[PDB]
């Protein structure tokens, strides 16, 4: 994934907490799955304003926190891959 | 850590300059007498 | 509330900056060259760089050989030359130089 | 004499093209100067055409062998 | 321009992975993994 | 007590995971992104170019 | 001669021979800052050296522009000075 | 600053200035 | 300019000889928009029915509780609304944002059964039905219609200008230009037309060849990037739902 967030602002994306749940599409299936709009502004808090790409409607996170993030689905990848994979996360 | 208190920069110099006559002295001696003399002393000459 | 202000196509649509190009390696030209030299190979006009080929372009122009020649050897190819012959008829617009410039050649 | 004969290599493969291009010209434009004519100049069209593939030609052989004799192990 | 296009297939041939957070030869010097075991 | 932390501890991971899965599914084509653009975004593969690019020419 | 000023090297097909011949790394790193940055994953740069590397996005047309009309003006006017005819 | 404790090692390659130094020793050939 | 879109296709044209062809108007012209970068007064303006909106606005309005805008907004725009006409969001892009959002499929049914598929939502209507502001509900619109740039734009018809400079500066390069031998030249007849013809006729028999031999490679690069996109998103989905059941045990101890 790529470190650019999209700012929350109507004028880029329109009616971003209009409700409490957001929605996306996963894979080559186009799996859906909802999250919730607060595991998501989690993220805005990371979020840095003084770097902004592509139109100026994607703002960049800090690296430390994108890292960890890479690093949380890097771990859940290669668990996937493995077999002798924990049967739970606790 | 460059340079150090009580020496100078000039006996840096001299240092260096022995060394590097002492390499070529060396490498003169161990080199090979039909082509050392020659090449070092009578074309230059 | 409605809508009235004028609102102008740079207030929406950025466009990307191409007419210098980028800096993959974020660091200056200067400090690029300076770091070339401690590399194998690239170390001033040694090597096939382009750090090597302005070292070369640098080491010609410190050399005297593009240099202007002197009086003394003025005559040998400068005032039989095309471009002192039509700055000379430029710079003296309805004369002409040839006279000044066989006197200059005695000179 | 290997720097001799290295020097005349590498001035002839750089010259090639320079050649093509000048000499060649040449030879083309004194054509061009005395015919005057439709059938002939349709039929010397293909020659200047050609003249130019074979600058081409002569731009890549010098090419290649400028960077055999321009490349460096160490 | 080469830097340019070694940037530009390094782009499409890592941002998209998820296996690539770094290169494998520092793989080392990443933490542990909770869910192996 | 200890299982509530475990469990937050585990939410937190899939709670990271979905966030992932939000960032990439809203990113925008790689390929239409600008190149200088993504290396700036990146700070990870600017130090892999500087190494074999800047500290090297060859 | 002694061998104080003896020849700092040995050939390589004695360090072959010992298993202690490196090949590599045509160019080198001198920091450690430096040289720890793939591996750090977390901070390659720190934050001041990501505020003075975004200056440098890209190159500068205008300081170009500038040096080299400097350079020209000075090469032309003081180095290249030559005689004309006067009528 | 003194002659000796000026080109002292330490001095000279850690708290001095040099530049001036160094450019004088470039333009020798101008000033000679 | 940045290339806006949410698509992953890897699109290239192919040209024609004829040239892109509207329907006549004595106002209007037509335009691209990033070539143009025009104005909101110099786009051009229309009138369009609401009675279709304005129910479902009024629907939307007595569920949310606030109806002074629906009268409001039905007093301004009785007798049509007059608006900007190539300043609109399709109903597909209008959904796919709701649902991305998080609107139920209560409210995504309404919009579906009471909007045409072909239905164009302009700046006004969204602001009205979502409690936005024109301004940005404007600019959400342009940036939608620039993600989609090979639809022209409708623009005010402008007369040219700098004609008379235009003729004195165009008489004076010609003047200049034309009074010479280069038309004429043996280096034009042996060089530029020799060359120029050969490389014109190469690209003309070799035009698509030449442009697959070089697409070839930024083709396979999209294709890795999009397949190393999917596995990876798989996956992390697939672990996730594994490891979805571990939060019932605090309830169950
Ligand atoms: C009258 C009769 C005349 C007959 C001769 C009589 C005797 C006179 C003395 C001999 C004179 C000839 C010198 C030949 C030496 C080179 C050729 C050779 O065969 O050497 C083989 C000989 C044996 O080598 P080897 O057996 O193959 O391997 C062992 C290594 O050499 C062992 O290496 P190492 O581990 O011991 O140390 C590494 C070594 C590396 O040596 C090498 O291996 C190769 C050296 C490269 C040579 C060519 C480099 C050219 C670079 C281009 C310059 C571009 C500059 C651009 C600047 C731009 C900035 C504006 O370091 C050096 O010695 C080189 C230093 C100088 C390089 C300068 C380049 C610029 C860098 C500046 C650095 C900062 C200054 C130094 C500060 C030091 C602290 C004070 O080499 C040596 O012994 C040491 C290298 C030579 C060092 C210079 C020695 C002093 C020479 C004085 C010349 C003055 C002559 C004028 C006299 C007055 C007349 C009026
Ligand atoms: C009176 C006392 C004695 C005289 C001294 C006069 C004053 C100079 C004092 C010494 C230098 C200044 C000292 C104080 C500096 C304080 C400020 C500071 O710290 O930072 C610097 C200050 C700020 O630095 P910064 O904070 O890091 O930020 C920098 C910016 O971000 C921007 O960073 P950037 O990455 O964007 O870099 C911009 C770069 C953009 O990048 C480029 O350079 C691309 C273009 C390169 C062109 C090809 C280069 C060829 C180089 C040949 C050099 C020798 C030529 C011979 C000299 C005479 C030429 C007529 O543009 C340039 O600035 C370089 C211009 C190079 C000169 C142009 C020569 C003409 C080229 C012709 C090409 C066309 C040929 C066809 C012609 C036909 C036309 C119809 O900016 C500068 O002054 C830059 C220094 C420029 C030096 C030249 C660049 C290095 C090139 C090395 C060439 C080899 C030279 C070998 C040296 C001698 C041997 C050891
Ligand atoms: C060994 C391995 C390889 C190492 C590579 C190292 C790389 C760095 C190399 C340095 C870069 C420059 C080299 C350029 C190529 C050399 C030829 C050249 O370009 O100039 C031609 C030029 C002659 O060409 P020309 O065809 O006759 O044209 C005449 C025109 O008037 C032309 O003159 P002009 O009217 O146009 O005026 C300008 C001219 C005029 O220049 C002059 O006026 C010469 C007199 C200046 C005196 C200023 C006062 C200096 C006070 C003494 C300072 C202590 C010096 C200690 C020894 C030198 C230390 C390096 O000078 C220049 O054109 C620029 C050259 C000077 C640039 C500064 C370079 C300094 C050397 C830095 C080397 C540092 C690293 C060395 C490597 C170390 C190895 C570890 O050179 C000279 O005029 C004479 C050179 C000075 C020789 C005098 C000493 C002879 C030795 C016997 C003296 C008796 C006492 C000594 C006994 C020994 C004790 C045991
Ligand atoms: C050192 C030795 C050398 C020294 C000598 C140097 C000699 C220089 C000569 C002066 C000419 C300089 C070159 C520029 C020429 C003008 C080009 C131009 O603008 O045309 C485009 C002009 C604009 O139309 P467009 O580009 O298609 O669309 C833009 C709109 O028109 C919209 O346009 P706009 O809104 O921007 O402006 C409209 C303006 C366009 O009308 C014009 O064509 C402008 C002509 C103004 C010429 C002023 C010359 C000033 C220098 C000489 C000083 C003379 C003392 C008078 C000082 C001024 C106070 C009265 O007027 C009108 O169209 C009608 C409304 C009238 C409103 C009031 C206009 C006057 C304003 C107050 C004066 C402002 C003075 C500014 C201060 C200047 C300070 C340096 O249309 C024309 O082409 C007009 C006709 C072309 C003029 C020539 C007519 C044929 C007569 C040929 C002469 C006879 C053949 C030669 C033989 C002579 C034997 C003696
Ligand atoms: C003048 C034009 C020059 C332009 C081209 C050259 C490049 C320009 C930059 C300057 C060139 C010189 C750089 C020298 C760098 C070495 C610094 C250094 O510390 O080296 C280690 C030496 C040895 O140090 P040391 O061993 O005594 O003690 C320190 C020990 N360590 C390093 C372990 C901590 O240090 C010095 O003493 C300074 C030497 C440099 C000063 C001399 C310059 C050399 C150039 C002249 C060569 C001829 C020498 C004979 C001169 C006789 C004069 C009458
Ligand atoms: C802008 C200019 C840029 C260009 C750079 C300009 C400056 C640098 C230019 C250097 C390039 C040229 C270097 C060539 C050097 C070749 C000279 C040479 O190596 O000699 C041949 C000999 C040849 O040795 P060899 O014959 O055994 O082996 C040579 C190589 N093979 C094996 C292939 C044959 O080299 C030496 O062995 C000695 C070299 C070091 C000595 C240099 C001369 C000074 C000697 C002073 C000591 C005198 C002691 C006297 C004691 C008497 C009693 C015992
Ligand atoms: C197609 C094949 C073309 C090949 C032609 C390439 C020619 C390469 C040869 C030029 C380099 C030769 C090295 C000469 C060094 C001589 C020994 C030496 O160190 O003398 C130093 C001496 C400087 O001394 P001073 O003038 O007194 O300095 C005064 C300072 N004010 O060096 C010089 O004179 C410089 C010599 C200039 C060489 C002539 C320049 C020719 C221009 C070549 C560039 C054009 C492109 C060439 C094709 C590229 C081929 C790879
Ligand atoms: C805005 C200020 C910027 C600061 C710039 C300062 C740079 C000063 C450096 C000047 C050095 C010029 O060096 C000088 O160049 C001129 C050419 O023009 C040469 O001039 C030489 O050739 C000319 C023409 O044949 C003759 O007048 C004469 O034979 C001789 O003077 C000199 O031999 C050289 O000594
Ligand atoms: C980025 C870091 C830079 C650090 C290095 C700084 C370099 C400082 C030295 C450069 C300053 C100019 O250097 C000096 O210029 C003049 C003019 O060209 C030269 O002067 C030479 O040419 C002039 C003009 O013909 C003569 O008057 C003079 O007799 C002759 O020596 C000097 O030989 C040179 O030493």
């Amino acid at each position: 994934m790529l470190n650019f967030i999209p700012k929350r602002c109507p004028s880029v994306s329109l009616l971003f907490g209009k409700r409490p749940v957001q929605r996306i599409e996963v894979g080559q299936a186009r799996h859906q799955l909802e999250i919730p709009v607060e595991t998501i502004e989690k993220i805005y808090e990371g979020v840095d304003s003084r770097l902004e790409y592509h139109n100026k409607d994607y703002n960049a996170m800090k690296w430390k926190d994108f890292m960890k993030l890479k690093l949380d689905a890097y771990h859940l990848l290669e668990a996937s891959q493995s077999e002798t994979a924990a049967k739970s996360a606790l | 850590p460059l340079g150090v208190k009580g020496r100078s920069v000039f006996a840096g110099m001299r240092s260096f300059i022995g060394q590097r006559l002492g390499r070529l002295y060396d490498s003169f001696y161990y080199s090979q007498s039909s082509t050392k003399y020659v090449m070092v002393f009578l074309f230059p000459a | 509330k409605t809508l009235e202000r004028n609102v102008p196509m740079k207030e929406i649509l950025q466009p990307l900056w191409v007419v210098e190009p980028p800096n993959f390696l974020r660091q200056p030209v200067w400090k690029q060259f300076w770091e070339a030299q401690f590399a194998n190979r690239s170390f001033f006009f040694f090597g096939n760089a382009w750090t090597s080929a302005a070292a070369f372009a640098f080491f010609i122009w410190w050399s005297r050989v593009f240099d202007p020649p002197p009086k003394e050897r003025l005559d040998r190819y400068w005032l039989n030359s095309p471009k002192f012959r039509i700055l000379s008829a430029f710079h003296n617009p309805g004369k002409r130089p040839g006279l000044k410039i066989s006197l200059m050649t005695y000179e | 004499r290997f720097y001799f004969m290295y020097m005349a290599r590498t001035t002839f493969q750089a010259v090639r093209p320079l050649l093509a291009f000048s000499v060649f010209g040449e030879v083309m434009k004194l054509v061009l100067a005395t015919m005057s004519s439709g059938l002939f100049s349709f039929l010397f069209s293909f020659v200047l055409a050609f003249e130019v593939f074979y600058f081409f030609l002569q731009c890549y052989i010098s090419y290649t062998f400028l960077t055999m004799f321009f490349t460096v192990l160490f | 321009g080469k830097i340019h296009g070694a940037v530009w297939r390094m782009k499409h041939l890592f941002a998209t992975n998820f296996k690539m957070v770094g290169h494998p030869r520092y793989a080392y010097a990443l933490p542990k993994n909770p869910l192996l075991q | 007590s200890a299982c509530a932390k475990s469990v937050e501890k585990s939410e937190e991971l899939l709670s990271n995971g979905a966030r992932a899965l939000w960032v990439s599914c809203s990113n925008p084509p790689v390929w239409k992104v600008n190149t200088n653009e993504w290396l700036d975004s990146d700070q990870y593969w600017q130090a892999f170019v500087e190494k074999h690019h800047f500290y090297s020419q060859y | 001669p002694s061998g104080a000023y003896r020849l700092p090297a040995v050939d390589y097909k004695r360090q072959l021979s010992r298993g202690t011949l490196v090949e590599g790394a045509d160019f080198y790193l001198p920091t450690a800052q430096e040289q720890q940055r793939l591996a750090r994953h977390f901070e390659p740069y720190s934050e001041q050296e990501q505020e003075e590397r975004r200056k440098f996005r890209f190159q500068s047309i205008s300081v170009y522009l500038a040096v080299a009309l400097g350079a020209s003006f000075v090469h032309d006017y003081f180095y290249q000075r030559r005689p004309v005819a006067w009528c | 600053v003194s002659f000796s404790q000026f080109f002292d090692s330490e001095y000279f390659w850690t708290k001095a200035n040099v530049g001036p130094f160094f450019l004088f020793l470039f333009t020798s050939p101008f000033w000679y | 300019y940045a290339t806006l879109g949410s698509g992953w296709s890897f699109s290239k044209v192919q040209y024609t000889k004829y040239r892109i062809t509207k329907p006549w108007t004595t106002d209007t012209t037509f335009d691209d928009i990033i070539l143009s970068q025009p104005s909101k007064e110099d786009f051009a303006k229309f009138t369009k029915e609401a009675p279709l909106f304005l129910r479902f606005l009024k629907l939307v309005t007595d569920v949310e509780g606030r109806q002074e805008a629906f009268i409001q907004f039905a007093k301004r725009c009785e007798n049509g609304l007059t608006v900007e006409k190539d300043v609109y969001v399709t109903k597909k892009e209008l959904v796919d944002c709701l649902w991305k959002n998080g609107y139920t499929d209560t409210e995504i049914n309404a919009f579906e059964i009471a909007f045409p598929a072909d239905y164009k939502f302009h700046y006004p209507e969204l602001a009205v039905l979502f409690d936005l502001t024109e301004e940005d509900c404007y600019k959400y619109c342009i940036r939608q219609r620039a993600a989609t740039p090979e639809e022209l734009v409708e623009l005010k018809y402008t007369k040219p200008k700098n004609l008379v400079s235009s003729y004195g500066l165009c008489f004076l390069g010609v003047w200049f230009g034309l009074s010479n031998t280069v038309l004429s030249n043996a280096w034009f007849y042996s060089k530029t037309f020799p060359f120029g013809a050969v490389f014109y006729m190469l690209g003309s028999y070799f035009y698509r060849d030449i442009r697959e031999k070089l697409w070839k490679e930024e083709k396979s690069l999209i294709h890795t990037a999009q397949e190393n996109k999917n596995m990876g998103e798989e996956s992390v989905y697939k672990q996730m739902k594994k490891y979805a059941t571990d939060t019932k045990c605090l309830d169950y101890l």
